[PDB]
């Protein structure tokens, strides 16, 4: 049954710029097509229905078009609150099927990731476990890389990482990386270091510290 | 105002059974058909089940039939999802919808209830202070914070100085560990001066297990 094709799965533009979104089907669905906006943390709402019709409330800078297999949502001038995720659904053939989404993200000037490194709290260490945290704070764009060097040793499979959403006020991203070791595993090593590669600054960036008995 | 408020979500062991509630106000309920739709944690959207106005025909999706049944009290104005033998992949936030005019699009949505299907047991987190051993500088900005480790299930709210401090705060989204529990840090960035006479504390709150902790990161 009709899978729905939303390219690209993300989109970075400036507030004011014109956004154009691609939805497509694996066969004709004529004009039984619907567009849904879902702001981060909210419910979705109906934007366009029957390919071209606007639900009321919805502002005129929102416009739908296309027919058959290939479809267009257009946002004439992108306002702050249009930075959201946008879905499409065909309703011409059982069963009901949904596009997989386009995220409209805010484009911005390149930005300086401040790095910060956090030593395992003695409170943690007691219970036999050790979290080293590395903070890439307030930067741009999202794609960024952080390695873990324990005594100059490259690490794999013990860290997880986490990223906020674009900040309401300066539009940047922040990022947490977390290295998780057992007490003993930790206490038999010396240098702990976070290496951060990023578009935004010179060569690779390193913050570190040592257990220093 | 036209409302859909849905309820009855929470934490359930697989092969268990849940009843969900959608409560409709502001419009003539007894006219419209209704949907439940779901979105997995993080992922896309997927229809679950439909129902004609009176209650006299229901329809379900493959991944769903035989186990799920949709129902309706028109007198109380309330949509029901009855959920049996739940897989771990039954986990998701669940919305009700109401179909718009004369076919299968959804012109009204509810706020949602989250359904969390797992053997894993409800657990309060531990709160560890992120103080930098960076005893130095002179560097510009400063960062301290919180690790909120090993809890279940979601959610946990975190705050600073009971609400006073908001600027420069980043609470990260939770991350399912390999032990099968959640962890998130919450950091705060602020430039060196004001700190002098400024205190710093996490207000971590976890209502599924009634943990309410305030850790105050010791400065240097």
């Amino acid at each position: 049954d009709i899978q729905m094709t939303q390219s690209p799965g993300t989109l970075s533009l400036s507030p004011g710029e014109r956004a154009t979104l691609s939805c497509r089907a694996s066969q004709s669905v004529s004009s039984y097509l619907a567009w849904y906006q879902q702001k981060p943390g909210q419910a979705p709402r109906l934007l366009i229905y029957d390919a071209s019709n606007r639900a009321t409330g919805i502002p005129a800078r929102f416009s739908g078009s296309g027919s058959g297999t290939e479809f267009t949502l257009t946002i004439s001038s992108l306002q702050s609150e249009d930075f959201a995720v946008y879905y499409c659904q065909q309703y011409d053939k059982w069963p009901l099927t949904f596009g997989g989404g386009t995220k409209v993200e805010i484009k911005r000037t390149v930005a300086a990731p401040s790095v910060f490194i956090f030593p395992p709290s003695d409170e943690q260490l007691k219970s036999g476990t050790a979290s080293v945290v590395c903070l890439l704070n307030n930067f741009y764009p999202r794609e960024a890389k952080v390695q873990w060097k324990v005594d100059n040793a490259l690490q794999s499979g013990n860290s997880q990482e986490s990223v906020t959403e674009q900040d309401s006020k300066d539009s940047t991203y922040s990022l947490s990386s977390t290295l998780t070791l057992s007490k003993a595993d930790y206490e038999k090593h010396k240098v702990y270091a976070c290496e951060v590669t990023h578009q935004g600054l010179s060569s690779p960036v390193t913050k570190s510290f040592n257990r220093g008995e | 105002e036209v409302q859909l408020l849905e309820s009855g979500g929470g934490l359930v062991q697989p092969g268990g059974s849940l009843r969900l509630s959608c409560a409709a106000s502001g419009f003539t309920f007894s006219i419209y058909p209704m949907f439940w739709v779901r979105q997995a944690p993080g992922k896309g959207l997927e229809w679950v089940s439909w129902i004609g106005p009176s209650g006299g025909i229901t329809k379900y999706a493959d991944s769903v039939k035989g186990r799920f049944t949709i129902s309706r009290d028109n007198s109380k104005n309330t949509l029901y999802l009855q959920m049996n033998s739940l897989r771990a992949e039954d986990t998701a936030t669940y919305y009700c919808a109401r179909e718009g005019h004369n076919d299968w699009y959804f012109d009204l949505w509810g706020r949602g209830t989250l359904v969390t299907v797992s053997s894993a047991s409800t657990k309060g987190p531990s709160v560890f202070p992120l103080a930098p051993c960076s005893r130095s500088t002179s560097e510009s900005t400063a960062a301290l914070g919180c690790l909120v480790k090993d809890y279940f299930p979601e959610p946990v709210t975190v705050s600073w100085n009971s609400g006073a401090l908001t600027s420069g705060v980043h609470t990260f989204p939770a991350v399912l560990q390999s032990s099968g529990l959640y962890s998130l840090s919450s950091v705060v960035t602020v430039p060196s001066s004001n700190f002098g006479t400024q205190t710093y504390t996490c207000n971590v709150d976890h209502k599924p297990s009634n943990t309410k902790v305030d850790k105050t990161v010791e400065r240097k």
